[PDB]
């Protein structure tokens, strides 16, 4: 079931984030700070391990994608580009996001990161760097994930996806 | 000067460019200036690795002044004694500066550490005259030793040794690369390390081949004769996961590889190196040698 | 009055927005892979680049109005604070840089001096 | 009251992206002068917008409580503002100066060590 | 020890302990063994200001580079900042940016969060020496982009003062100017689209001032032929905001391009343009009903009050710009 972004209606200023990876716990460690402070916009976080998504038919708008990947194991890169089949081109038009853990710790990094620089330069998507390890910069990346989501979700008049994608650009 | 140009290049440096392939090493004897007996002695041991900035104002004459400098330092922190010795054949090229020995022995040896640089040349092509490029540091002792000699030799030339940090990656390619390397005599099977990450202490998965089947499996999935690249060790590594996951549906792939043991050498993360076999001993030393710089870089 | 007007016309767009939900949805989704991947997402972007260009292109009570002037003069008078204080901060900031840099310029005025008398004597030395 | 008019905005923003897409559904330099474009064309729709919106605003401020504390505020606050301004100006003024004779000397400095210590070894 | 203990006819270093020693003794100064005490040893500086020398350059990047490196691997603090804050002091002097800081800040740029020692960090890029824009943006300003599109206004106004205090520094240094106007540019585009994004707070507003303060002095503090003009965009949000003292710094910032500009072709044109633009909104203003409200509290002419209420660039604007009715 590939997922279309402009499927059905979102709700009365309702929002909604979905996660996929691989480490269960880390997802709701996130989801954790996500929801340590909400905003005036009602917010969905929605977890997953792969795609295609579950079917449902009372799935709401899933107005922003974000893959967790670690350097950490060639494991989860096998399943991001799986899951990544499943979703259309429309979504990759900065409702697609690329957060990466563990990137600090260069010993630790299984995979070199010029694989996932080069995975998300392909795909002209934004690539963001985070250890969800650590509380101050889970909780940093949870104020900007929230903030890019209220960006993407259009409640802020003046810009869309393709607006910020065009800012979130990389050189090469 | 050379500031600008080392800025330079190492703005250059970005992780943009393709892996270059890598050139198996070929089975090579010995070189004449290099002693048996010495080599003997540090083959078959095990070394902790440390990655240094370019010596400053280093001479190869004054050893016994340096010995006898060690010794002052090393009374002055608390029946031993420090030899100095020069040790010929080990450089990668004439560019590589000379390498050299330092001994303690109780008057039985306790306490070794190497100096040395093999292919090493991207460090002395931006150095100045002054400046002798060892940047490879083995070290096997004690580490009260090895913590007051290093002590000594940020003291004196103005470096720190750094202890050097090998990835999953980087050891997946070098455990390719000496199973890449013929072995005459297969008297070591191939072995993996692997931890899962988990704060308590959990299970550490062994895997070990057969040389034979290793080399089969290698030449079934070697493509390019005398050259190895990153397709080979990818292929190599979902081969060995496949296997893995065939006999008892578990993804080793989610779990961080941590020693990576072979008939020719071992290698472990933290920094241990263990050398068996003499034939490529050399050319190990070169790629280390290049993890050295991009430690350094 | 007017909030009846704009619910009204809340209630008639979410009619257009469905009208246009239920006319999008009758296309094949889509279908890439990582090789031709590239060139498709340029095109799709500059598709919609071009429709949003041309779509702006194409583009109350005075008891409201009060209100919302009572609302921002309000924030304006509760957040100037913060920039005053950032005023007097970098005020006597500046002030201490300042004073530093006359103690760099008179210690190194002497240096500057004693320099030009060392190269003297040497030179009449020599 | 506010929540029903950020609604309004929010669908509005909504509507014009579906639109967008829907007309959609029919190089790189092209692309650049492409955001080029739009932005410009943005920024002059929102200029216009909030200019004549809040000019509406400012006229029936001027047909027409907290109103005396606000003036106050804002008036000792400003006061306050244009103070350190000056003071801000008047130390760069300084800054500008002090911080180009610097440079000047240490060029002239560098240049007497240079030549000092090429004379000296020069005897020797 | 974060700072190594220093170790020793030329004047030995330990007898180095009073001004008028090094004055006497500059000539012959050796270099130390390692040279990290002339850090917190001014007296050392004094001499490497002027020594120019390749190898204690290389020595004191290795040094300093290795040092920041064990530093942020051991810091995953307070000790940590103090070495930073020190590091930033000896920036202050030298009038010059160093080279290992910058290679570990572009190392850490990527990885950073921007919280770990945000007041640390920001410092450095002020000093950085002047490169082309062409080979920094795709290693620097990406991820300085990443955080400012992403974080709170505070650090928006936070690197737009690291960014105003480079461009002092790079103006300083070269007193080519393609390099700054595209770095002008960037920033501008930066404003804009923040300015937007924070449903136009005056905050930032300020700040963006601020910065165009900075920058409209370039001709008359450095001799170099090169205006650049602010987004009008920018123009139209501050003109007519809601602000008295953005009112005021507007109108001082015009009487300084207008100075600028008489001090020395489509500039012109979009020079005049807002000329004509603000004499039209100017002689009403909502801004004033303040002041209108103090006049009805408390006279045809008004605007003496106004004016001893404190608007003195005000006075320089309409005095010495609009020139329309230059007695007051």
């Amino acid at each position: 079931s590939v997922l279309r972004p402009l499927d059905k209606l979102p709700g009365l200023n309702t929002a909604t984030i979905l996660l996929v990876g691989t480490e269960d716990a880390l997802l709701q460690q996130l989801a954790d700070s996500m929801l340590k402070e909400d905003c005036a916009s009602e917010l969905k976080v929605h977890l997953a391990k792969s795609l295609p998504l579950p079917s449902s038919v009372n799935r709401p708008r899933i107005d922003l994608i974000v893959f967790v990947v670690n350097l950490h194991s060639k494991y989860s890169l096998q399943n991001t580009e799986e899951s990544l089949r499943h979703v259309d081109a429309s979504f990759f038009l900065g409702k697609v996001c690329f957060l990466a853990t563990g990137a600090g710790r260069e010993s630790h990094c299984s995979i070199h990161r010029h694989t996932v620089v080069k995975l998300a330069h392909t795909y002209q998507s934004p690539l963001l760097y985070c250890d969800l390890e650590v509380e101050g910069f889970r909780a940093t990346m949870a104020q900007r994930l929230v903030r890019v989501l209220q960006i993407c979700a259009g409640h802020v008049p003046g810009v869309s996806a393709l607006n910020l994608l065009s800012l979130l650009r990389s050189s090469e | 000067p050379l500031q600008k140009r080392l800025e330079s290049v190492r703005k250059q440096s970005s992780f943009i460019l393709t892996p270059p392939r890598r050139k198996i090493p070929q089975c090579s004897q010995l070189q004449e200036d290099v002693d048996p007996q010495k080599v003997a002695f540090l083959l078959h041991k095990q070394w902790t690795l440390y990655s240094l900035t370019p010596l400053y104002k280093f001479s190869y004459s004054n050893l016994k002044e340096y010995s006898r400098l060690l010794n002052a330092f090393i009374v002055a922190e608390k029946n031993i004694k420090v030899i100095f010795s020069t040790l010929l054949g080990m450089k990668g090229t004439q560019r590589d500066p000379e390498a050299f020995l330092v001994q303690i022995v109780s008057k039985k040896v306790l306490w070794t550490g190497w100096f040395c640089c093999v292919f090493g040349d991207s460090l002395l092509e931006t150095v100045s005259e002054d400046f002798t490029c060892l940047p490879l540091f083995l070290a096997n002792g004690a580490e009260s030793n090895t913590a007051i000699i290093g002590t000594w030799f940020q003291k004196t030339f103005d470096c720190y040794f750094s202890p050097l940090a090998i990835n999953a990656f980087n050891l997946s390619w070098m455990a390719a690369m000496w199973t890449a390397c013929k072995m005459d005599h297969y008297v070591a099977t191939t072995e993996f390390l692997w931890s899962v990450p988990c704060s308590p202490q959990s299970l550490d998965i062994s895997f070990a081949i057969h040389p034979e089947d290793a080399k089969a499996l290698w030449d079934s999935v070697h493509k390019t004769p005398g050259e190895v690249t990153q397709e080979e060790v990818d292929l190599f590594m979902d081969c060995l996961y496949s296997h893995f996951h065939r006999h008892f549906k578990i993804h080793l792939s989610a779990t961080r590889l941590v020693r990576v043991s072979t008939s020719v050498a071992s290698a472990h993360t933290d920094g241990k190196i263990k050398i068996l076999c003499h034939k490529y001993l050399i050319g190990v030393l070169a790629y280390l040698t290049e993890l050295a710089i991009f430690q350094i870089e | 009055n007017t909030e009846e007007e704009l619910i009204r016309e809340c209630e008639e767009m979410w009619k257009d927005m469905e009208e246009c939900q239920n006319k999008l949805s009758l296309i094949g989704t889509e279908t890439l892979t990582d090789s031709n991947a590239q060139l498709s997402l340029l095109i799709m972007q500059v598709k919609c680049l071009t429709a949003e260009l041309s779509q702006w292109q194409k583009k109350l009570t005075e008891d409201v109005l009060i209100t919302l002037g009572k609302e921002e003069f309000q924030k304006l008078r509760q957040d100037l604070e913060m920039v005053l204080s950032t005023k007097e901060s970098k005020n006597e900031k500046l002030k201490e840089d300042l004073e530093r840099e006359q103690r760099w310029l008179d210690e190194q005025q002497q240096i500057m001096e004693s320099l030009n008398v060392l190269h003297s004597e040497l030179k009449n030395k020599v | 009251m506010t929540l029903l008019l950020r609604l309004r905005a929010q669908t509005k923003q909504q509507l014009l992206e579906y639109k967008s897409m829907v007309d959609a559904s029919e190089i790189e330099a092209k692309i650049e002068d492409l955001e080029n474009e739009i932005e410009e064309v943005k920024v002059a729709f929102e200029i216009k917008k909030l200019a004549l919106d809040r000019m509406r605003l400012s006229t029936a401020l001027k047909k027409n409580s907290v109103l005396m504390d606000n003036m106050k505020h804002l008036l000792e606050l400003n006061k306050l503002i244009m103070k350190s301004q000056q003071e801000s100006w008047d130390l760069e003024e300084k800054l500008l100066d002090i911080r180009k004779k610097r440079l000047q000397l240490k060029q002239a400095s560098e240049s007497k060590l240079l030549e000092i210590q090429t004379e000296k070894n020069k005897q020797k | 020890s974060v700072i190594p203990v220093l170790n020793s006819g030329s004047f030995p270093l330990e007898q180095l302990q009073s001004f008028p020693q090094l004055l006497q003794n500059i000539h012959c100064l050796e270099l130390p063994s390692q040279m990290g005490s002339v850090l917190n040893n001014s007296l050392l500086l004094h001499y490497i200001n002027c020594v120019r020398d390749e190898p204690v350059l290389l020595r004191f990047y290795y040094w300093l580079s290795q040092t920041l490196q064990e530093e942020c691997i051991w810091y995953k603090g307070k000790e940590f900042t103090n070495f930073l804050d020190t590091i930033i002091r000896a920036e202050c002097f030298l009038q010059e940016g160093f080279y290992s800081c910058e290679a570990f800040l572009y190392k850490s740029l990527p990885l950073w969060d921007g919280l770990c020692c945000r007041s640390q960090f920001l410092q450095l890029v002020s000093w950085i020496p002047f490169s082309s824009f062409s080979e920094v943006k795709p290693l620097l300003f990406d991820h300085l982009a990443q955080l400012f599109f992403t974080s709170t206004i505070y650090f928006k106004c936070s690197v737009l003062q690291s960014l105003k205090e480079l461009l002092q520094n790079w103006l300083l240094w070269l007193s080519s100017m393609n390099s700054v106007s595209k770095l002008i540019h960037y920033v501008g585009w930066l404003s804009t689209t923040a300015m937007r994004l924070e449903s136009n707070n005056t905050f930032l507003l300020h700040f963006i001032l601020d910065f165009y303060e900075k920058v409209c002095d370039i001709y008359i503090n450095y001799n170099l032929p090169l205006v650049v003009l602010f987004p009008p965009g920018i123009f139209y949000s501050a003109l007519l905001s809601l602000d008295t003292s953005i009112l005021n710094q507007l109108c001082f910032i015009m009487h300084r391009y207008r100075k600028n500009l008489t001090a020395a072709s489509k500039t012109y044109q979009e020079f005049n343009h807002y000329l004509t633009s603000m004499v039209g909104c100017l002689w009403h203003h909502p801004s004033f009903l303040s002041y209108a409200v103090s006049f009805l509290l408390q006279w045809s002419w008004y605007l003496d009050y106004l004016f001893s209420q404190g608007l003195q660039g005000l006075k320089l604007f309409i005095r010495s710009s609009v020139h329309h009715s230059s007695i007051p």
